[PDB]
RNA sequence: UCGA
């Protein structure tokens, strides 16, 4: 069992995949990083999903993953698991495959607004969300939507800015608050898949 | 003597307390000068010995609940027949008083 | 197997409990089965007695209880606590004004106990008190090294009890007293004590007229007062002369029984020598206001007859053992408690004074501190007591039959010279002549003989066999070296028709002298040869044919001996072997006669005569002071029926109640390739094959984890850094589970620190920004297995803080232990040893092939080299090789007694017998003698060994019965050009192993003040280059190989990193600096105010501080 | 106290 905070990495890509590891809390992302210093996000990894695939069939990381909240994983040896250990990790692999698959759809679906909602709405169905008097919301920062939404910053920050104009949302210290679930959804048009 | 200072200091720093009843007496009182210098004598000594007895030097008051801890630990010991531990030093000790500061004691009491 | 003993000696006695010089002594200190009313003034009771009364008030000591033991021996191993008995001392203050009387019983701490094996614990750890031999206490005469015809009289107390008096005659013609370094006219303490020149004149008159000049007007002409101030002037100046302060100062310094003890010995040497008896232990007494003479004026006596040439007084022998006297585990004990219930006594009298005087009760009075203190003190940091060698039952059995002049109140090693150290003719019975150790403490340490007991007086008696005409009796006497003195004493292997003298002449003793003498003037007869050598000694077989230097070796080998889990007996015994694995106590016996009902490998449960039903535990792969593994192991079955005092279970180094030291191997005697040298051995790879040689050996490894002002030492599964590769075999808590296989750099026991506080350097924040990871705040300070050692982890402990029946020392939270034990075979760098002190290393071990072999196929086991009996003078080995040859074709084992064992006739029967066997047999198989046998036997003609012109078969019976066989080399398969001795051989495996003594270091831990590395392996130290070392590199004229020694591999820092840095680098080593351990020096002498300035050649100053020391 |  080990504990990650916020913005640390798990492993890194290049790096031997001895390693196997089990998301038990906390939010993790799966990442590539580009020559020309560009992050994109390639998936979510949620509570019980399996990541470090690369142990299971090669010899080194692929990808970066980085902790987006406080983390808590548990590493496991994959030449020692059971029948069960299998089967959960085939079964979770094939969810983690439809979701990323759906990520996917969504990424190319929809101006950059109906992207921002999208994500928005899929954040809030995450350990990235929490609840308070304002109302629901989401710890993000406009770069980490950015790298989530097919885009950058700046764009992301002016459709963010607008949405406030609008009253849709409000935003303060990588703080996101969703205040009309309604119109996001409109504005989203399809959903993302959160599990 | 014993206490970690020698003899010959322990004679000094009483003289100190001589120096010091002899510059206090006063004879109309009509008391022995022996009686109020025994006083003056003591305390210096006594002083000199919580002040100088230890390489670490230790705050009077605090060589006070250090020494106290001893003789209850003593006491416990002379009527339990065997050594006593910390919670009942610090039941012995009254109010205030827990395992964890009795070890903390013994801890900082360490030469 | 069949077992045939030689030996025509009867002893009429068996061998003394051999624990008993501990046991007898301890019990008669403690006395704790003796009821309180019933207890004589002896050991606590006799510290009691003499402490009390305290006068100063008055407090008085009624009687003494000890109550049992809070925790059983195994609990108090495991704890680490010490064996003991809680003492209790009834007490009454009086006020002897009021008549009030206040009585009660106060708690006076706690006293070791002695175990059954007569062994202690100590803070958990097994400990040995070794008695410690003295001059006994009495009067003595010497004669004085200046003047020839005169003598010093010396008065000798117990140790620490007192001052050393000497009554010499001086040039002038007075008689001179010495007491602590001050000499003075003994006239004057003669007059102090009430004595006129009328007794003097008729007491002193006879001696030649030596009293005329003892005689003084000006001392007899004062009164016994003005004598007393008088002394007192002479031995305190500057001190005022107040009178009562003279009777008290010289009551204290002579006649005081509380400060000056003459030994129970002391005062019947005195009684004896002297020819009168003494009142007390005292030399004078204060009756009656007076001072009384008792010991004085008989030995200035004795001192003028002496000087007068009077027959019947003689000078004496300081090194006589009726001179020289133990002081065993009671006496120093009770000792060490009258020290500490002094001062117990001096802290009553002070509290006698202050406080309240009417309102005080005993335990108010009395504080127990000074006296567990003394106690602790004695039995923890005293030399004498011992950390307990316990490598075999042998071991610690002789460790406690150890005596040492070395100790508290004895000899240094620069004191002792060749008189102490020699053997005195009296040591004839009572220490052993053979077992000391070799080197510097030679002679100093020695063996309490066999059949020897210390007696109530502290003297070493001998048993003897009364001889009455020519009828030699079954009673014996115990006598000491004085009363032995006195008779004619005939050796013990003197022929005898029944109880008759059946020689002519035999062999006596007068006073230590040999001596060829009638039966008529036998008053006695020795009872046996082994009560003149050691219990270690008597285990040499064919000790008469052992050079005394070799056979020394091998008693004190015997010691170093490693318990085997195939350990045999040796083929050739001494008879002794069953009684020392009885005595040891390790091994297990039936209590009285019954039925075995269970067997177990952790118990045995017997049912006995009485229907009582009895369940003995064993003990199973315990942990010994040395690492060797204690075991027992049942050798009986269930509903086997058992007699009293029959074996029920073996203890360890045990077969079948026998001593079993190591193992009988297949012994050849040849040299071999040269890996024979120098003592070397060679071994067959058939003993690793079989388990021969193999030990079991149980390191405990131990960590813990306490409370910081930087937060709680944690041990946790949880390490920062770890991969889960190296977190394997730790379980949830992070210790190692059991069973895990552990090799070096492995985690026992995992624990977390937190980091003290520190400032990253700027290359760690670039890093760290880099990877983008937090460093964390708790660091890696987990036990790990060090360099050479690992193995199975058989068991785990864990003492943690708030949970029941543990307490740890003050701010460490749990402490967690982890045994590894490890399966040792026999390798190369291992020792090897014999009982007659051959001994050397494993050089080399080869297959079976190359091994050398008998016709039959049969190879050998070990190859000894022939070189190394000549000029060691040990040729016992060799007979052991023929007899255990016999044994090995005959299958049976023997017992040769020390000194009438098998001679060579029996043993050349013994090889007819056995040649028989390994012959008769292979003429029975249709096999007829070979062509290299017919080769070896013609070159054996040429060398006379057999007779020409016999058959080949009568020629090979001539060789074999001279010890000798046929043997093939199994390399080339030709036979050895010549007969070579083969036979089986007791060989032990000792403690010293490779494993354990093989260490190396790069870089590692450097000194505090020095900056140089450490010592020893168990600090990963580096070796120490010394003054010699140092003299050698000089004379070879290696100048650079010296300066890296003096510089970039000590204490030179900048010179040892950069020589690091550079080798990494693949660089060549940079210029050395200046050592640290000069600049330590300069600062230190500049503490004693001397300046010290490094110059160069314009006598310009060099600082080689480098700008860090001027202001 | 060992070992050489």
């Amino acid at each position: 069992m080990k504990r990650f905070a916020r913005k640390e990495t798990i492993y890194l890509r290049g790096e031997e995949a001895r390693t196997l590891y089990r998301l038990e809390e906390g939010l993790v992302r799966v990442v590539e990083l580009l020559p020309d210093g560009r992050l994109i996000t390639l998936r979510h990894v949620l509570p019980g999903d399996y990541f470090g695939e690369e142990a299971l069939e090669g010899k080194a990381y692929r990808y970066t993953a980085e902790a987006m909240t406080e983390a808590v994983v548990q590493g496991l040896e994959p030449r020692a698991m059971d029948h069960e250990a299998l089967h959960r990790v085939a079964r979770n692999l094939a969810r983690q495959m439809r979701r990323v698959q759906a990520y996917e759809a969504h990424l190319q679906t929809g101006e950059l607004r109906a992207r921002i909602a999208r994500y928005l709405l899929f954040l809030a169905d995450t350990p990235l969300s929490a609840r308070d008097r304002q109302g629901i919301y989401v710890t993000v920062s406009h770069e980490e939507i950015a790298d989530a939404t097919a885009s950058i910053r700046e764009s992301v920050s002016k459709v963010l800015a607008d949405l406030r104009r609008e009253g849709l949302i409000a935003t303060a210290y990588r703080r996101v608050y969703l205040l009309d679930l309604a119109a996001l959804e409109r504005e989203a048009g399809s959903a993302l898949e959160a599990a | 003597t014993g206490r970690g200072l020698s003899f010959l200091d322990l004679i000094q720093e009483g003289n100190q307390g001589l120096i010091r009843a002899v510059e206090k007496f006063e004879y109309k009182r009509r008391f022995k000068f022996s009686t109020y210098a025994t006083w003056w004598i003591r305390q210096a000594i006594n002083r000199a010995i919580a002040d100088q007895a230890r390489t670490i030097r230790i705050p009077v008051h605090m060589v006070e609940t250090i020494n106290k801890l001893s003789r209850t630990a003593r006491q416990l010991q002379q009527e339990l027949g065997r050594e006593p531990t910390y919670e009942e030093i610090a039941e012995a000790m009254g109010p205030g008083w827990d395992a964890k500061r009795v070890e903390e004691t013994l801890k900082i009491a360490q030469e | 197997m069949e077992i045939k003993r030689f030996g025509r000696i009867r002893e009429v006695i068996p061998l003394p409990p051999l624990t008993e010089i501990q046991v007898e002594s301890y019990r008669r200190a403690l006395q704790a089965d003796v009821p309180p009313e019933k207890r004589e003034n002896v050991g606590i009771q006799a510290a009691f007695r003499e402490t009390f009364p305290i006068e100063e008030l008055v407090l008085d000591f009624l009687e003494y209880r000890l109550g049992e033991p809070p925790f059983p021996q195994d609990e108090c191993r495991e704890k680490d606590l010490t064996y003991q008995a809680p003492l209790y001392a009834r007490l009454q203050l009086i006020h002897k004004d009021t008549g009030l009387i206040k009585e009660d019983e106060v708690f006076l701490g706690h006293i070791p106990l002695m175990t059954e094996d007569g062994s202690f614990i100590i803070n958990g750890a097994d400990r040995v008190i070794v008695s410690q031999i003295h001059r006994s206490p009495g009067v003595y005469f010497t004669p004085d090294p200046a003047r020839p015809g005169r003598y010093i009289a010396s008065i000798i107390p117990l140790p620490k009890r007192g001052p050393w008096i000497d009554l010499e005659v001086e040039p002038n013609g007075v008689v001179s007293m010495k007491v602590n370094k001050r000499k003075f006219p003994l006239v004057l303490l003669l007059r102090v004590l009430g004595y006129d020149q009328e007794t003097l004149a008729r007491e002193l008159g006879a001696y030649g007229e030596l009293v005329q000049g003892l005689m003084d007007e000006s001392v007899f002409a004062m009164r016994p007062e003005e004598a007393l101030i008088r002394l007192f002037t002479l031995l305190r100046p500057g001190d005022p002369p107040k009178r009562d302060k003279a009777v008290a100062y010289v009551y204290g310094l002579i006649a005081d029984p509380r400060r000056y003890d003459l030994g129970e010995a002391g005062r019947y040497k005195a009684e004896e020598k002297l020819g009168i008896r003494l009142s007390g232990r005292t030399l004078a007494r204060f009756e009656d206001g007076e001072f009384k003479d008792e010991v004085f004026l008989p030995t200035l006596r004795y001192l003028f007859a002496l000087t007068a040439g009077v027959p019947g007084h003689e000078v004496d022998d300081i090194d006589h053992l009726g001179n020289r006297r133990i002081r065993t585990v009671g006496e120093l004990m009770t000792d060490q408690f009258r020290v500490g219930l002094a001062r117990l006594a001096r802290g009553v009298r002070e509290r006698m004074l202050m406080g309240s005087e009417d309102s005080l009760t005993p335990a108010k009075l009395v504080n127990s501190r000074p006296l567990e203190a003394a106690i602790r003190e004695f039995f923890s940091r005293s030399q004498l007591s011992q950390f307990k060698d316990e490598t075999n039952p042998l071991s610690s059995l002789r460790h406690k039959r150890r005596i040492s002049a070395l100790g508290p109140g004895g000899l240094t090693r620069e004191r002792a010279g060749f008189d102490v150290r020699d053997v005195h003719r009296t040591h004839y019975g009572r220490i052993c002549p053979v077992e000391t150790p070799e080197g510097a403490n030679i002679g100093l340490i020695t063996s309490l003989a066999a059949y020897a007991r210390v007696d109530e007086l502290g003297f070493i008696r001998t048993p003897y066999r009364r001889v009455v005409g020519g009828v030699v009796t079954d009673e014996v006497v115990y006598m000491t070296a004085t009363e032995e003195d006195r008779y004619t004493i005939a050796q013990a292997n003197t022929p005898l028709e029944g109880n008759r003298i059946a020689a002519e002449r035999v062999v006596a003793r007068r006073k230590g002298e040999p001596v060829i003498v009638s039966p008529e003037e036998v008053e006695f007869m020795d009872v046996s040869p082994k009560q003149v050598f050691s219990v270690n000694t008597n285990l040499i077989p064919f000790l008469e044919h052992d050079d005394a230097n070799r056979a020394l070796m091998g008693s004190n080998m015997q010691t170093q001996a490693v318990p085997l889990i195939r350990a045999q007996a040796p083929v050739v015994m001494t008879g002794l072997e069953e009684r020392v694995v009885r005595d040891s106590l390790a091994a297990l016996y039936a209590e009285e006669d019954g039925e075995v009902a269970k067997v177990d490998g952790n118990r045995i449960v017997v049912r006995y005569e009485d229907g009582r039903l009895v369940e003995y535990p064993l003990r199973r792969f315990y942990r010994s002071n040395q690492g060797t593994a204690l075991d027992q192991r049942p050798r009986v079955v269930v509903g086997q029926r058992v007699r009293k005092g029959d074996l029920l279970a073996d203890g360890p180094a045990s077969e079948n109640g026998f001593l079993a030291l190591g193992q009988n191997v297949l012994v050849a005697i040849m040299p071999f390739d040269g890996y024979n040298f120098e003592d070397a051995i060679v071994i067959s790879e058939e003993l690793l094959k079989r388990d021969f040689y193999t030990s079991i050996h149980i390191e405990r490894y131990e960590i813990e984890a306490r409370d910081t002002k930087l937060g709680p030492e944690r041990i946790t599964r949880d390490i920062p850094h770890l991969s889960e590769a190296a977190l394997r075999d730790l379980d949830e808590e992070g210790v190692v589970r059991i069973g895990a296989e552990v090799k070096p750099g492995d985690i026992l026991v995992g624990r977390t620190s937190f980091k003290g506080e520190s400032e990253p350097t700027p290359e760690e924040r670039l890093l760290r920004s880099i990877f983008g990871e937090k460093a964390r705040d708790v660091k890696d300070t987990s036990l790990r297995v060090p360099p050479g050692e690992g193995g199975i982890v058989v068991r785990t402990v864990r003492l943690r803080r708030g949970d029941p029946g543990v307490e740890l020392k003050p701010g460490v939270r749990e402490v967690v232990r982890v045994y590894v034990a490890q399966k040792r075979k026999l390798q190369v760098g291992d020792k090897l040893a014999n009982r007659h002190g051959n001994k050397g290393v494993v050089a080399k071990i080869l297959p079976v092939e190359d091994m050398p072999h008998l016709p039959d196929g049969t190879p050998v086991d070990v190859i000894l080299n022939p070189l190394g009996v000549p000029s060691r003078m040990n040729l016992g080995q060799i007979l052991e090789t023929h007899l255990g040859l016999a044994g090995y074709f005959l299958g049976q084992r023997y017992i040769s007694p020390i000194f009438d064992g098998a001679k060579e006739p029996e043993i050349k029967e013994l090889l007819a017998q056995a040649f028989e066997v390994y012959f008769g047999k292979r003429k029975g198989e249709g096999f007829g003698v070979d062509k290299r046998e017919v080769e070896v036997l013609r070159r054996a003609e040429k060398l006379g060994l057999v007779t020409p012109g016999k058959t080949p078969e009568e020629q090979l019976k001539e060789l074999f019965l001279q010890g000798k066989v046929v043997l093939y080399d199994g390399r080339t398969g030709e036979p050895i050009e010549g007969p070579i001795v083969v036979g089986q051989m007791f060989i032990m495996k000792l403690y010293h192993m490779v494993e354990d003594k093989m260490h190396a270091r790069s870089t590692g831990p450097y000194s505090l003040i020095t900056q140089q590395p450490l010592g020893g392996k168990a600090q990963f130290g580096g070796q120490r280059f010394g003054e010699m070392e140092v003299w050698a590199l000089e004379a070879y004229g290696a100048a650079h190989t010296l300066q890296e020694m003096l510089t970039l591999k000590s204490d030179d820092i900048e010179g040892r990193n950069a020589a690091y840095e550079a080798i990494i680098k693949g660089e060549d080593v940079p210029e050395p600096s200046v050592p640290e351990s000069f600049r330590v020096l300069v600062k230190e002498l500049q503490a004693l105010a001397l300046d010290v300035q490094t110059l160069d050649e314009k006598d310009n100053p060099v600082d080689i501080f480098e700008g860090l020391a001027s202001k």
